[PDB]
């Protein structure tokens, strides 16, 4: 039980880093118009 | 290129008018919080508890301390109305002040005065404006300390006697108390922050925010943003407002809960009692009559083989049987006595209810927040007589109302605001369609 | 049908004797009921206690009897368990009791005729109801 | 080129069959687990003890139920509002008894499903459209939030959020009304007024422009090909039909602006939905329906019954019947 | 030039109502139906046929206010004016239900008269008779619920009475003695009205966030002209965005259009269906699978068994004042009821 | 666009408020008076306050014949008088 | 130069008359009392 738990919180933090980087990369430049 | 429908956006870059229109609604609501104070007193009865009498603004009044005495007894009304006429009058200066500036002002403010005329797009001048309203913020969270330690204390529903107002002496600075707090589970047991229960925490919280939003307030004032946040935000006034509109919807969400769970600085002495207090509250009539009757109600086993009065939880605590054993992690200050080590213990239970306790639960138990939109109390199948609704189910509600809005209203503003940035707002190009230069996706 | 004397009759003590009350004190009373007693007693029944109610047949069999005005009176001034043998100012909204139970402090001599009115009066026109439970809803 | 750049363009491209992006990112892991865990219990998971009173209700196919009557059950009442992951459970056999899965599976789907509103915006912004598609779907995502997340916490059990099955939600919607009235209550009604009122102008809408394709097709042939996939000019007349329904009804009562008309279309069931999601969140607070037992009676005080009095007979039935072993005390107060 | 052509001619003149010889049917009983209801629900009582209060002349509320039944005693009874029930007294007709037979027949004859003018007015304006078609739906709906399901019945008493809550009442009462929610048939109705409202709520959505920018000014509006043959929203950008957030998105704006007829139109066909079984109490009631075990197996519980508990509490509880006719007596012992409650 | 006059000409005219600044006072007073004087209690049947039931019954007057219907409210009402 | 009495002046006042009558009725009937 006690290893699954650690597991999760692992893949948790992982994807939730993935979406705070991943916006924190210059999303507003990403579209197709205008970029900055 | 505004509608009639959406002529307030026709202020977005008139700074001198939209000063006044943030003025003139500033007076609005003061006006409310005058009016709204007057109106309750002009209606309030001392012989009668104060959700028996649909009054919201009259215990956040006594909740400081003001006009009450033990128990919540209603001591001395003129505390009332002086917030009621302070409010109220103020609110003139602030309409004045509002439609000088919406009608006669100059219609921009930046010809006028470099200071208080601004840019949207000028990061410095927002972030000082952030910072001047952040110490504000700091400030006025300084005086409710200032109020609990130096101008008369608070009620506390928790004071051993029934409730008093006390002067809080020792706010609690450990920040392992006060951080934990934001780390705290938000489900049953643990509640987040809602599960605050003693003035010296509230008190003290309100110590490190004051100072973290002056520090803060200083910081932004001295500060331009870094290069890092320049890249990852939308520099717009419709922006700002979406961002806004976010926190207060988020915090909508937080004060309907504070004020459904939270019976400290909610103390249902003014309120009404929660739904799981009121819900313990049966449990502890029943037993209490029970009981006197000779039942044995340790060890009384009810239809499903649990206890017909006292059960344990999954972790183990004796707690009250029946549905109510959803809401064992209630505690209020009617109940505590009762409880030992393991829960609640069978020989207080046997030996130490007092009147007043008994008194409290026949009344919470009557009292519970259940009732219908034209304010017969009760369940829905119950028949008119009681005029009730509880001021938490007001209060409740249309902050989940307003909540759940102003998330709609992020979502509209923040989708607006990305699109007018990057110049897509009105509607596609014919003559350059992204899509039709994509390739196709099969 | 509508609100007569007869029905407005009640009797006064167990001796028998009868006072009629008005329309007004029907009126009346039913107000002050909802005011310091139906958060417990809608309908005629104890929410708290639901074995003993508020028909009159139980009233009747109070010790003691409580289908008059007096013994209703009396029992807002002084209540007892329905034996007689305690007191219960304690737990029970009373005159005796107003300290603790603020609603009762307001209440006049004539308050109390006109709620000991309605209580008698009521059983008279709703029948079973009064009393019942969610079963004559 | 960097390792972390070109991944960024992957997450965001709007290459992939299916768009992914920074939401995409919490969403499908989530709805993956939610949808896994939901399709094993619905077939197999044993009993549980949905109402905390050791009486457990069978909800699966392998236990000796159809597809009407399966339903993956709530977590037992003995939780209340208590986390419950499968790390809390001494077992997994435990955290089958008490309804583990339920928990499990709602959370991911609240997460994967607000995302999905989110990764709407999100392709929204990367093809250069207008961003609101994202606020009509709110309406429904709300409605999901409602029932299986605000309910539970005002009546403080994830035992009364709705159930996941056919006959589940039918048993939600009965115990619902015998405690909130909710049929009398105004945003109840203005739901199904965004309900009934979407479902005819869907049909009034569809048969406006049905009737007023032009001509572009034989008899032998369906009307359909007279449309080709990114045509410029539209494929009705839409005067024509303008000319039809001002006359059916009169001129003023119909659009001849599509942008107006179309715009029509999408706020009224949305805001219809709003309000009825914001009634069961307000019920959730015990804020119920209007109630006008007995509220006219007669000159001597008879109770003269209306057809609320006969709702409320009806509201008893259901009130004194569900969950028939679970209270010992006179009042259902949550 | 006939009388017969003049009058043609006059009927089918272009005024601000058109009426043409739809109008003939339709406008009399259209003003009729609706005259009933609005007179019924203000003066009008039920004592007599259900002993309920039921207009705001006896202290009602628009909620509560019903044109009601007639008693079961009528029967499936015409209750004209000048029949022998009223025996012409338009007092005694009123107090009989009198109103309920008039509002729905002139309701009835309406609905045709209405599309009638459906057909009548696409025929001179030149366009495909599918406004008329779709109509048909709630046509179905009305003959089914209000006319057929009494006629199999014992009476009119048990149709629904016209007003907000009576319908509540009926809603109820479905649920309880025909276990109506069960009923495949109403489940495709659900599917076809959210279906419809899904659809309504997407389309509408999608082309608002797909439009072109043909004007200068943020209010989009304004840039549509109602003449101009060019599209004003992107079926490609649409299609692109839906196949790529959800798999599959529409091609083809006729099917899309003539889809959003379907779907809504189809399920109240449905359950038009299903009510015509209930005139016969032909429920789908229960699953005698699970009704032999629970019967033999004291641990086997669903959710299908405990909501027939529940409708056994409301069939029990709710009868006798809503069928007063069968002098229902349930002393309290008889009645099904829970623990403490 | 029909031929006859616009709404919005018709009720900022002189003509039309000196008309309906009488006609609209004087059928909400006559609906009113219908009511007042008891004329619609008794046009339609419906029950006062104070007869819905016999002094001491606690009985509908429930119709329970196709074809005596109209003399058996009769007899109700008989039963107040 | 319009006319005054139309069809539609027919469906107006078919509707309004007596709209108008009713509010009056249900006016008074908010000081019946039992
Ligand atoms: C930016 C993105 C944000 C990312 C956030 C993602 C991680 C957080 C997600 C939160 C999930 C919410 C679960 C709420 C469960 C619940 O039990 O929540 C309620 C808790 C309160 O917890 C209760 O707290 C109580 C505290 O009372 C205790 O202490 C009191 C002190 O006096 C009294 O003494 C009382 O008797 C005693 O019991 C007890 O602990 C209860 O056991 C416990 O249930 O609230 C809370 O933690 C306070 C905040 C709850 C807010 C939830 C609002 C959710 C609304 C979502 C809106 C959806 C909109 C749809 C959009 C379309
Ligand atoms: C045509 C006009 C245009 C109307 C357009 C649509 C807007 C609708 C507004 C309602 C119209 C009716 C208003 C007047 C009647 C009314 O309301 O009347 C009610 C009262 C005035 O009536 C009084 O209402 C009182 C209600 O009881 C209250 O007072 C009692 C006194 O003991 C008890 O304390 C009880 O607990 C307490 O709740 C009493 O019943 C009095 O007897 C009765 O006179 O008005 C009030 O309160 C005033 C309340 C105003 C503020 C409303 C904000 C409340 C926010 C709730 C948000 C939740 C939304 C969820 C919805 C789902
Ligand atoms: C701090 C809060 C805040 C602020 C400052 C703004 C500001 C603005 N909004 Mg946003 N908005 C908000 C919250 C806010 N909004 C919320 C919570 C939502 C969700 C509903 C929206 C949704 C929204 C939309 C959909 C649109 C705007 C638009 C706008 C702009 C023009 C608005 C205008 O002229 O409206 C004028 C006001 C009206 C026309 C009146 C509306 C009245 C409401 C709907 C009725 C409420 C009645 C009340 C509940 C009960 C009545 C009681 C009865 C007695 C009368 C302006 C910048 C427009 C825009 O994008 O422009 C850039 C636009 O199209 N807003
Ligand atoms: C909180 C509510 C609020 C506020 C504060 C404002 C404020 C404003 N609006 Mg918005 N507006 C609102 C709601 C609001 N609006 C709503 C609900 C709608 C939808 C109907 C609109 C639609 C709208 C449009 C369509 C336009 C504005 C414009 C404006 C600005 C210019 C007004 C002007 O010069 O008018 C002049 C008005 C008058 C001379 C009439 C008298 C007005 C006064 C203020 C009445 C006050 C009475 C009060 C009791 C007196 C107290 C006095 C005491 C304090 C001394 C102004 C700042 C305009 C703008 O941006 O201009 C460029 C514009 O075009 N508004
Ligand atoms: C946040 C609100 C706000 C903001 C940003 C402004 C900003 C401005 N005002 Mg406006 N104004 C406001 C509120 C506001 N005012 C109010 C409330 C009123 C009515 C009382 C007015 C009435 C008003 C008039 C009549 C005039 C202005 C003018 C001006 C401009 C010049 C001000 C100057 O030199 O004063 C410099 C600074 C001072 C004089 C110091 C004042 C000291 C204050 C009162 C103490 C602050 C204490 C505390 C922060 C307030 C809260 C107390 C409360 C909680 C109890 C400037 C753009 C002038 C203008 O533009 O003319 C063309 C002008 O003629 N204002
Ligand atoms: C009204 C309040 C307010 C506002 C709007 C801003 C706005 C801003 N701040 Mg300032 N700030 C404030 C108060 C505020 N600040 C206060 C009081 C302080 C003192 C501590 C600071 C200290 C401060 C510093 C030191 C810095 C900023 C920076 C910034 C900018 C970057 C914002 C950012 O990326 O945050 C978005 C947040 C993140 C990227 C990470 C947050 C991660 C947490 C864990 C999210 C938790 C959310 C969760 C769901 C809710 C539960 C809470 C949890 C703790 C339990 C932005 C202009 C930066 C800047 O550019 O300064 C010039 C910077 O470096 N701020
Ligand atoms: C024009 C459309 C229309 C339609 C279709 C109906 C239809 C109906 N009405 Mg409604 N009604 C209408 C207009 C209409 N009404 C108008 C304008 C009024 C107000 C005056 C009413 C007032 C009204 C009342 C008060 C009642 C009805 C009733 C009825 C129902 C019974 C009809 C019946 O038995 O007729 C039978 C008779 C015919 C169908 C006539 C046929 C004509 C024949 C073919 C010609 C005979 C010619 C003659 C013999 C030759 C010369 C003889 C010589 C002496 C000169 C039926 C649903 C009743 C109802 O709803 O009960 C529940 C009822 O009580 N109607
Ligand atoms: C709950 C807080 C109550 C309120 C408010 C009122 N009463 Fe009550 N009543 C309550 C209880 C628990 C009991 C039982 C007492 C016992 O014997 O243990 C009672 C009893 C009565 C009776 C006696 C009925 C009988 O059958 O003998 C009467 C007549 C009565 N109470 C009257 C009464 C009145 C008039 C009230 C308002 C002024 C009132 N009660 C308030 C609980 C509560
Ligand atoms: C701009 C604009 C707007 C807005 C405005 C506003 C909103 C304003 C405000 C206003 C305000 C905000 C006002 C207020 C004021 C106040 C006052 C003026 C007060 C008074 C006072 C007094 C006088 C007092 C008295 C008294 C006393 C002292 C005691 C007790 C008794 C009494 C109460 C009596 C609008 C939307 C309209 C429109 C457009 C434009
Ligand atoms: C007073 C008081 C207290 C205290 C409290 C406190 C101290 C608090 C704090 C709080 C805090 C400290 C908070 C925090 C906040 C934060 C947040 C809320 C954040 C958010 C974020 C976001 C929103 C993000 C976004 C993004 C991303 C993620 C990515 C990139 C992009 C962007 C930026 C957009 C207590 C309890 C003791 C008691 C009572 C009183
Ligand atoms: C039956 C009959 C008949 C007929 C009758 C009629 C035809 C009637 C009519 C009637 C009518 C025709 C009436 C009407 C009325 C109505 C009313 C009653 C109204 C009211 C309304 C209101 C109240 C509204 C209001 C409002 C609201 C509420 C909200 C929104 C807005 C408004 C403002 C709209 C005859 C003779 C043949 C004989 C036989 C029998
Ligand atoms: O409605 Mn009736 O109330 Ca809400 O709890 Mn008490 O009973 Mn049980 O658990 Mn599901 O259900
Ligand atoms: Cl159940
Ligand atoms: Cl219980
Ligand atoms: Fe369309």
């Amino acid at each position: 039980m006690e290893t699954l738990k650690i597991t999760v919180y692992i893949v948790v933090t992982f994807f939730v880093l993935l979406f705070v980087f991943g916006f924190l990369s210059g999303d507003p430049a990403r579209n197709p118009k205008r970029k900055d | 290129g505004f509608a009639w429908w959406a002529g307030n956006a026709r202020l977005i870059n008139l700074s001198g008018k939209l000063l006044g229109a943030h003025v003139a609604h500033a007076g609005l609501i003061v006006f409310w919080a005058g009016a709204m104070t007057l109106f309750e007193l002009a209606h309030f009865i001392p012989e009668k508890p104060m959700y028996e009498q649909g009054l919201i603004l009259i215990p956040h009044i006594a909740t400081l301390g003001w006009g009450v005495g033990p128990g919540g007894e209603v001591v001395d009304t003129f505390p009332f109305f002086v917030v009621g006429v302070v409010h109220l009058i103020s609110s003139a200066v602030l309409g004045f002040g509002g439609v000088y500036h919406a009608i006669r002002g100059p219609e921009t403010l930046e010809e006028y005065s470099s200071f208080f005329g601004y840019d949207w797009k000028d990061k410095n001048k927002m972030t000082t404006i952030l910072g001047f309203h952040l110490i504000v913020l700091g400030i006025g969270a300084l005086l409710l300390v200032a109020k609990a330690m130096f101008f008369g204390g608070l009620y506390d529903t928790w004071a051993p006697g029934g409730g008093d107002v006390r002067v809080i002496t020792n706010p609690t600075l450990d920040p392992r108390v006060i951080f934990g707090y934001l780390l705290k589970s938000p489900f049953g047991g643990e509640g987040w922050i809602v599960s605050v229960n003693n003035l010296e925490d509230v008190v003290g919280g309100h110590i490190w925010i004051g100072l973290i939003c002056i520090a803060g307030g200083i910081w932004h004032i001295l500060t331009t943003p870094f290069g890092w946040a320049r890249r990852a935000f939308i520099w717009s006034g419709e922006a700002y407002l979406s961002y806004s509109l976010g926190a207060l919807s988020m915090m909508g969400f937080i004060a309907t809960c504070f004020v459904w769970f939270n019976n400290t600085v909610y103390p249902s002495e003014f309120y009404g009692p929660t739904g799981p207090e009121a819900s313990q509250a049966q449990a502890m009539t029943f037993l209490i009559r029970d009981q006197k009757l000779g039942a044995n109600v340790g060890s009384a086993q009810g239809p499903t083989g649990l206890g017909k009065y006292l059960m344990r939880s999954p972790t183990g605590e004796i707690i009250f049987g029946g549905e109510t054993m959803r809401f064992w992690d209630f505690r209020g200050p009617w109940l505590e006595p009762l409880r030992g080590p393991n829960g609640l213990d069978l020989n207080k239970i046997k030996n130490d209810i007092q009147p007043w306790q008994e008194r409290r639960a026949a009344e919470y138990m009557t009292h519970a927040p259940l009732g219908s939109l034209n304010s017969v109390g009760g369940v829905a199948t119950e028949i008119n007589s009681v005029n009730f609704v509880s001021p938490r189910s007001w209060l409740a509600t249309s902050h989940f109302v307003l909540a759940f809005f102003f998330l709609v209203g992020h979502l509209w503003h923040a989708g607006r605001a990305r699109a007018a940035a990057a110049g897509f707002e009105k509607g596609i190009d014919r003559e350059s369609e992204p899509v039709l230069s994509m390739p196709s996706l099969d | 049908a509508e609100l007569t004397p007869e029905v407005l009759t009640v009797p006064l003590n167990s001796e028998g004797k009868t006072i009629t009350l008005t329309e007004k004190q029907y009126l009346e009373g039913k107000r002050l009921f909802q005011y310091a007693c139906a958060s417990c007693h809608v309908g005629g029944i104890t929410k708290t206690n639901p074995s003993l109610d508020l028909r009159t047949e139980t009233l009747a069999l109070a010790t003691p009897p409580r289908d008059n005005i007096e013994g209703l009176v009396d029992y807002m001034k002084n209540p007892t368990t329905y034996d007689g043998e305690q007191e219960i100012a304690e737990v029970h909204p009373s005159l005796r009791s107003a300290d603790i139970f603020p609603k009762m402090r307001n209440l006049t001599e004539k308050d109390l005729v006109a709620i000991a009115g309605h209580i008698l009066v009521e059983p008279k026109i709703l029948g079973d109801k009064w009393g019942g439970g969610k079963v004559y809803y | 080129a960097n390792l972390w750049e070109r991944f960024c363009n992957w997450v965001t491209s709007t290459d992939n069959r299916l768009y992914v992006g920074w939401f995409g990112v919490i969403m499908i892991p989530t709805l993956l687990a939610a949808t896994i865990c939901f399709v094993i219990a619905f077939i197999a998971a044993p009993p549980v003890d949905i109402d905390g009173i050791r009486e457990p209700v069978s909800g699966s196919l392998l236990y000796g139920n159809n597809i009407i009557t399966g339903a993956v059950v709530p977590s037992s009442n003995a939780i209340g509002l208590h986390f419950y992951p499968i790390w809390e459970a001494a077992s997994l056999d435990e955290w089958l008894y008490n309804g583990g899965p339920y928990q499990l599976i709602i959370f991911h789907f609240l997460l994967g499903a607000s995302c999905y509103m989110g990764r709407q915006w999100e392709l929204s912004y990367r093809l250069g459209m207008r961003p609101w598609i994202c606020v009509a779907y709110s309406a429904p995502l709300a409605s999901a939030f409602a029932v299986f997340l605000i309910y539970p916490i005002g009546q403080g059990s994830f035992s009364d959020g709705m159930p996941l099955g056919i006959s589940g939600t039918f048993n939600f919607m009965i115990v619902f009304q015998a405690e909130h009235n909710i049929l009398m209550h105004p945003f109840h009604q203005l739901g199904v007024a965004g309900v009934f009122g979407g479902a005819l102008f869907c049909a009034m809408h569809g048969s406006l422009v049905t009737s007023s394709l032009i001509r572009e097709t034989t008899e032998t042939e369906s009307a359909n090909y007279g449309y080709k996939f990114g045509q410029e000019e539209e494929t009705y007349n839409i005067v024509a039909a303008h000319g039809y329904f001002g006359r059916l009804i009169f001129q003023y009562a119909s659009f001849n602006n599509s942008r107006s008309l179309h715009f029509f279309l999408a706020a009224w069931p949305v805001v219809g939905v709003w309000f009825t999601a914001l009634g069961i969140s307000t019920m959730a607070f015990n804020l119920n329906g209007f109630n006008f037992n007995h509220s006219v009676i007669d000159a001597k005080g008879n109770v003269i019954n209306t057809w609320a009095d006969i709702i409320n007979r009806a509201n008893l039935g259901m009130e004194v019947m569900h969950e028939r072993n679970a209270h010992n005390f006179p009042l259902d107060l949550a | 030039r006939g009388w017969f052509d003049i009058l043609d001619d006059w009927l089918k003149r272009d005024r601000f109502v058109f009426v043409g010889w739809s109008g003939i049917l339709l406008f009399p009983c259209a003003y009729l139906a609706l005259g009933g209801w609005l007179t019924g629900t203000t003066f009008v009582t039920s004592w007599y046929t259900h002993g309920l209060a039921s207009s705001y002349l006896e202290g009602c509320n628009f909620l509560t206010v019903a044109v009601s039944t007639p008693a079961n005693s009528m029967g499936h009874s015409l209750l004209l004016l000048w029949g022998p029930e009223a025996q012409g007294d338009f007092t005694r007709w009123c107090q009989l239900g009198g109103l309920w037979t008039f509002i729905a027949l002139h309701g009835a004859f309406g609905l045709i008269g209405f599309m009638l003018r459906q057909f009548e007015i696409a025929r001179l304006v030149g366009v495909r008779p599918y406004n008329a078609i779709a109509f048909s739906a709630p046509i179905a709906v009305f003959v089914s619920v209000f006319l057929i399901y009494p006629l199999g019945q014992s009476s009119w008493f048990f149709a629904p009475s016209f007003g907000v809550a009576a319908i509540f009442r009926f809603l109820l009462f479905f649920q309880g003695f025909h276990n109506w929610t069960l009923n495949p048939f109403h489940m495709m109705g659900v599917a076809g009205v959210l279906g419809g409202a899904l659809l309504c709520a997407i389309h509408g959505a999608t082309v608002e966030n797909t439009l072109f920018q043909d004007g200068e000014g943020a209010s989009t509006f304004r840039a549509f002209n109602p003449t101009q043959a060019e599209e004003t929203y992107s079926m490609v950008t649409a299609n692109r965005f839906w196949s790529q957030i959800f798999g599959i998105a529409f091609s083809n704006k006729r099917w899309l259009h003539f889809f959003m007829l379907f779907v809504p139109v189809t399920g109240l066909w449905m359950s038009a269906i299903g009510v015509v079984g209930l005139a016969l109490n032909l429920r789908s009631y229960d699953f005698i699978s699970q009704e032999i075990r629970a019967a033999e197996d004291p641990e086997f519980e669903t959710f299908y068994t405990k909501n027939l508990l529940l409708n056994e509490g409301i069939r029990a509880w709710m009868a006798p004042q809503d069928q007063p006719h069968e002098n229902f007596v349930f002393p309290e012992e008889v009645l099904p009821r829970g623990n403490a409650l | 666009t029909t031929g006859e006059r616009p709404f919005s000409d018709i009720i900022t005219s002189v003509r039309y408020w000196v008309i309906h600044s009488i006609t609209i006072p004087a059928l909400f007073i006559a609906g009113w008076l219908f009511v007042s004087t008891g004329l619609a209690y008794d046009v339609f049947g419906t029950p006062r306050p104070d007869s819905y039931y016999a002094q001491e019954q606690r009985s509908i007057p429930l119709v329970t014949d196709r074809f005596e219907a109209k003399q058996q409210v009769e007899t109700f009402l008989e039963q107040l008088k | 130069s319009y006319p005054i009495f139309t069809v539609r002046w027919v469906a107006v006042h078919t509707l309004a008359v007596p709209t108008i009558f009713f509010l009056g009725a249900i006016a008074a009937m908010q000081f019946i009392q039992r």
